[PDB]
DNA sequence: AAAAGGCCTGCAGGCAAGTGCACAAACAATACTTAAATA
């Protein structure tokens, strides 16, 4: 009833503990490397911001941020006897020149007040500044997201600022947060103003993705967080590689996301997590003994026994005929250290400092490792020829790993993280039975309105009539069932009196149609082309 | 180019329409709906364990979520997970995204007081220089060093709403959802949902997706939207409130325009129309005639083209209905 | 309700009936504050509200933004005490009922009794004329010519009192 | 049987019917600022 109001608020495990104690180590190393890169960025920008004593001292120094996320916060030197006021401009803050100027002036004046404890929002505040605050001024401008700001406005604003260089008690510096493509910027500004910025620039880069010095490094840290405690099939690694390669800017965040989600899936369905440590060998159950039978390693090794051990008696006795002996036979191979991780770290740090190789990916390296093509991997640089036999690692086919690992064979994560958003809808709409199981008659003999309308929808051309479709749907409409269903409710009076209307079929047809086309506009499929006309419409989506 | 025009359609009064929609939507596929719902309710501890890691839960799948949205959120998630923390059940911040009167400024003014007012952050309130974004930046710097537990659960109905989808509102909600101590769960209807977020906004959201298809009639959503039924019937009430002279002159018009769906060929010429409304002694001249005509025209109650044809675009059926019911 | 274009200062005008002084700014602004605002005080004699000339609020600023919003707010009677502010509204052009939300109007509100008052040619207004003119001047003139004037005006007219005034000007 | 005067028909010479629609300005009321009344 009231719901039509606007956002009216309402004011009303051992496996899990291992999830905690390990997931938290994972996130701990994550946040460690995160703060490392963050302090790195702050440090480099603070360093480059100063010490560049350019004898001209009549042009503000510019600091470009190549590939900048535009989210990088900035700090400044306290630097007593001179205010260091930061100014940040957003492409939203920039409707014109005048309002940019005023917003910036108000911001910097409020900052001078907070540092200070009637003024014109203009350039006068600059030269009066000393007289009005004592210390000399040094501001820095941080255009948050430049690519979208109308460069004529920004250009005019910079030419405006240029006038401030006739006071000598202030100095300015610019911080361009270009999203990318320095060429894009130098394509739009007036060349005469570029020649004003080009006095002392610094093409400092800010990109989480650069030589993977953070990417490969966090990948390696993850490898360490998962060492000797689980596995990851080649399918998993190649899927990670693929989905990473299509997400340029933020690979790392998404990488952590997918790894954590896989871990959550495991620790919420896998029952053998309790069996990476011997302290829970007593955590075994008879049903757990049953489920440790259906393993693919189990059947493969049963077949290997039947083949190699020609005497079937040992294999039969070690089989279900014993349970303690069987579980000992299982836990026998539970301690396969899987040097794959060890030799992986080995070759990693090796080609990091012995060969000192940078423009590479440890992810696909580990992929090749599990494959064994690591030779056709290291070959890429022609510097491990002397080492491909000391960095040599044939992939080992560990056993029983089919219980302590993670692979996307059911696509649960893929479908839940990277769904086919339009394809899923088209499927579940047209099909609708795999989800949908007195009045059951019509549901069993006539599809839900949505899908049975979607299917007529499908054969429609680019521009369609409302009423042509209305009639083609009337064809689909069983009047016999419509009278079966309307009078199926005698308990209501008004609905009964409705039920005897002789032209009720086409009326209810228009009713159902004008509810369906209604609810199929906010869903995006159909577009009510030319509101105030609504004589025809267009089918936006096609299957494809 | 004779196309089927919605004019030639069996109209249904608002009462009959509403009531049959009620009957259907409350009885069409009940047993399917309840079977589906009792089946999918088993997923709720899965949502619990997923939101334990603050993964913003986005819900797609055909049919309205609003009912199911408030159902999962208000009744299961909030109080159970509140008890699980170790006391007011965490205020469920429901966003009526379908309501186009939602604005980032005021909803954040609410959010502020919902969130920790540990300091007089009102002192940071300033000029139009948006302290929404700066203050939320500060709030994030604060929460970066705060303990990890949900202190408010916000849920958006139809994240593709006419207001929330505004890119400013979207970015605000992104920088919001960056906060760890809040659980973000919402849903959309626009099939083009992924068009909304770049890798920056995805990184902010960390969206995890789930399908929910229960094939609802979109009750509340049918309310805010509106179609041509939501003119002939417009004038039908007008003529019910007029003067007897107007009644008679429109009666003569409707006879001479229905004699020949009421098509334009069937109308009359204003020359002969004046001849008639002067013969039966109704109209004194052309000025008073056109005056007592424009009262129909000034509400678009009759059509006129060119002969001087005044043709009622209202259907022959509806016209003779006016005759037999309200005129005679 | 003429010079307001907004639903706040209206309800202070109902507070005008208390002959008192309070802080109304909210309690006269939002619907919930209105419900808080209307619990009777003196003896529990029910107070009902009437809005004269809503056809200025109905004819106020943009519909889907404020005037339709104001109508939705003021018009919903969902109070818990059945002794509520029962709106007695008035609208000139019928389009107001067409501008209402379709779902809300049919099952709720002051809407249903959309009483109409069509122009009375002579049958009720002319008799009101006679009943006020009981103290009838001697030679007013031919009453049949009076009814003639009544008809040949009310053809295009709704003011018999003003036709009576042009008659006093004639005399 | 083919090459050279002459004459017939396929390609389009063309353009008004005509709708889309991408330009513009106030637009209806946003969002916020600044002086006043009360403790």
């Amino acid at each position: 009833a009231d719901a039509q109001r606007s956002h009216y608020t309402v004011y009303p495990e051992k496996r899990w503990e291992l999830y905690h104690q390990l997931h938290s180590h994972f996130h701990d190393q994550v946040d460690h490397i995160i703060d490392n890169i963050e302090a790195d960025l702050k440090a480099e920008i603070s360093d480059l911001l100063y010490s560049e004593t350019t004898q001209k001292r009549r042009c503000f120094n510019t600091i470009f941020l190549l590939g900048s996320d535009s989210t990088t916060k900035i700090e400044l030197k306290d630097e007593s006897s001179r205010y260091n006021v930061l100014i940040e401009l957003t492409p939203k803050e920039s409707p014109n020149v005048r309002m940019m100027l005023r917003r910036s002036m108000y911001k910097l004046y409020s900052a001078a007040d907070a540092e200070e404890h009637d003024v014109s929002y203009d350039l006068s505040l600059v030269e009066n500044f000393k007289r009005l605050f004592g210390k000399d001024l040094a501001m820095v401008f941080n255009f948050k997201d430049v690519d979208s700001i109308n460069f004529n406005t920004l250009d005019n604003f910079i030419i405006l600022l240029k006038s401030a260089f006739k006071y000598d008690h202030v100095k300015i510096s610019l911080i361009f947060n270009i999203n990318t493509n320095l060429s894009n910027i130098e394509k739009n500004l007036r060349q005469s103003t570029i020649r004003l910025l080009k006095r002392n620039y610094h093409k400092l880069d800010v990109s989480s993705n650069k030589g993977f010095k953070y990417g490969n490094q966090i990948f390696q840290s993850f490898l360490d967080t998962v060492d000797g405690k689980l596995n990851l099939s080649d399918r998993f690694v190649e899927f990670i590689l693929s989905k990473m390669a299509n997400n340029t800017n933020h690979n790392l965040q998404l990488l952590t996301k997918m790894l954590d989600y896989s871990l959550m899936s495991y620790f919420f369905q896998n029952a053998f997590s309790v069996f990476i440590d011997p302290v829970n060998v007593d955590f075994l159950n008879d049903d757990y003994l049953k489920i440790l039978s259906r393993c693919p390693t189990f059947m493969f090794f049963v077949e290997g026994l039947i083949k190699q051990h020609a005497p079937a008696d040992e294999i039969l006795s070690l089989l279900t005929n014993k349970n303690r002996g069987l579980e000992e036979f299982f836990v026998e191979f539970l301690v396969r250290e899987n040097p794959i991780n060890g030799h992986a770290k080995f070759v990693a740090r090796f080609l990091e400092e012995e060969l000192n190789i940078t423009n590479f990916n440890l992810i696909e390296l580990y992929h090749n490792l599990l494959i064994g093509k690591l030779d056709s991997y290291l070959d890429r640089w022609s510097a491990c020829k002397e080492y491909k036999d000391r960095l040599h690692f044939e992939p080992i086919d560990t056993i029983f790993q089919e219980l302590f690992t993670l692979d996307n064979r059911s696509g649960l994560l893929t479908q839940s993280i990277f769904p086919s958003y339009k394809s899923n809808i088209e499927d579940n709409l047209l099909s609708w039975e795999q989800v949908l199981p007195l009045s059951g008659d019509l549901d069993k003999i006539m599809a839900p309105v949505l899908g049975q309308l979607f299917k007529l929808y499908r054969e429609a051309n680019m521009t369609i009539n409302i009423y042509d479709f209305y009639i083609a749907f009337r064809e689909t409409l069983p009047k016999e069932e419509i009278l079966n269903f309307i009078r199926k409710d005698p308990s209501n009076t008004k609905l009964l009196e409705l039920a005897e209307t002789p032209d009720a079929f086409d009326k209810v047809a228009l009713i159902l149609f004008m509810q369906a086309i209604f609810a199929f506009e906010n869903m995006g499929l159909i577009k009510f082309q030319s509101t105030k006309s609504y004589d025809l419409v267009e089918k936006c989506v096609w299957r494809g | 180019k004779s196309r089927h025009t919605m004019s030639m359609a069996p109209d249904v009064t608002r009462e009959e329409f509403s009531l049959v929609s009620n009957f259907f939507n409350e009885n069409f596929q009940k047993r399917p709906r309840q079977k589906l719902f009792e089946i999918q309710k088993k997923m709720f501890p899965q949502y619990w364990f997923e939101l334990t890691q603050g993964f913003s839960l986005l819900f797609y799948g055909v049919g309205s979520k609003r009912n199911f949205l408030e159902e999962f959120a208000i009744d299961y998630l909030s109080p159970k997970i509140a008890y699980s923390q170790l006391v007011n059940s965490i205020p469920c911040l429901i966003l009526n995204g379908y309501n186009p009167s939602c604005n980032y400024r005021d909803v954040f003014k609410e959010i502020t007081d919902l969130l920790v007012p540990a300091e007089l952050t009102r002192s940071e309130t300033k000029y139009w220089g948006n302290h929404v974004i700066l203050q939320i930046q500060k709030m994030i710097d604060f929460y970066k060093n705060q303990p990890l537990d949900i202190k408010l659960i916000l849920v958006v109905h139809n994240l593709d709403g006419p207001s929330i989808r505004k890119n400013t509102f979207q970015t605000m909600l992104s920088f919001l959802s960056v906060i760890r101590q809040i659980a973000i769960v919402a849903s959309t209807d626009h099939i083009y949902a992924p068009l909304l977020w770049d890798n920056m906004k995805a990184q902010n959201y960390n969206f995890v997706f789930h399908d929910i298809s229960n094939f609802e009639p979109s009750t509340v959503e049918s309310t805010f939207q509106d179609v041509m039924k939501m003119g002939a019937e417009g004038a039908k009430y007008v003529l019910q409130s007029l003067t007897v002279n107007s009644k008679k002159m429109y009666k003569l018009l409707i006879e001479t325009q229905m004699q020949n769906r009421g098509t334009q060929r069937t109308g009359v010429e204003l020359k002969l129309f004046n001849h008639l409304c002067a013969a039966d002694f109704i109209a004194s001249n052309e000025i008073a005639l056109r005056s007592m005509l424009r009262e129909f025209i000034e509400h678009k109650m009759a059509n006129i083209t060119k002969m001087e044809i005044i043709w009622v675009p209202y259907t022959y059926a509806e016209l003779e209905k006016l005759l037999k019911t309200v005129l005679n | 309700c003429i010079s307001l274009g907004e639903p706040s200062s209206i309800f202070q005008k109902i507070f005008d009936s208390f002959q008192d002084l309070n802080g109304p700014t909210l309690q006269i602004k939002n619907m919930q504050h209105l419900q808080k605002f209307l619990e009777p005080y003196h003896k529990k004699t029910t107070f009902v509200v009437v809005l004269d000339e809503m056809d200025r609020l109905l004819h106020a600023n943009t519909s889907e933004t404020q005037s339709v919003r104001t109508i939705l707010e003021l018009f919903l009677l969902a109070k818990l005490p059945t002794v509520s502010f029962v709106l007695i509204g008035m609208a000139n052009s019928l389009d107001m009922k067409d501008r209402f939300l379709s779902r809300l109007n049919l099952d709720r509100g002051l809407l249903p009794q959309t009483i109409v008052f069509q122009p009375y040619t002579a049958e009720q207004m002319y008799e009101i004329v006679i009943q006020k003119m009981s103290s009838l001047p001697t030679i007013i003139f031919q009453p049949m010519a009076i009814k003639f004037a009544a008809k040949k005006c009310a053809g295009n007219t709704g003011d018999l009192r003003k036709l009576f005034d042009v008659l006093r000007g004639s005399i």
